[PDB]
């Protein structure tokens, strides 16, 4: 906005802004017993099995 | 010269229950004997006088 005092005039301006992503990683560890993975595949024998 | 015969055996299959030895035993098929710890037969002999 111009005005009538002795101040210098104002040229038009421009602003240029740069933004970027941030990478984030997540990890969880599960252990499964070897007998538990095995007997999911072993065959049915009896009602107690 | 030529062959005359090629002869083999057939194995005489004798199971436990066909023999008369099972008169001296009592046969029960038991699915999971791998799981048993102990057996137990419990007598209570009341003696008269």
């Amino acid at each position: 906005i111009a005005h009538g005092d002795g101040r210098r005039p104002n040229k038009q301006r421009q602003y240029i802004v740069m933004k970027a992503c941030n990478k984030h990683h997540i990890g969880a560890e599960i252990e499964l017993a070897a007998a538990d993975i095995e007997l999911l595949f072993a065959e049915k024998e009896t009602p107690l099995d | 010269e030529a062959l005359l015969g090629v002869y083999t055996n057939v194995v005489e299959f004798v199971k436990f229950l066909e023999t008369a030895l099972a008169a001296a035993c009592v046969n029960t098929e038991f699915k999971d004997l791998r799981r048993m710890i102990d057996g137990k037969i419990q007598f209570k002999i009341s003696m008269p006088t």
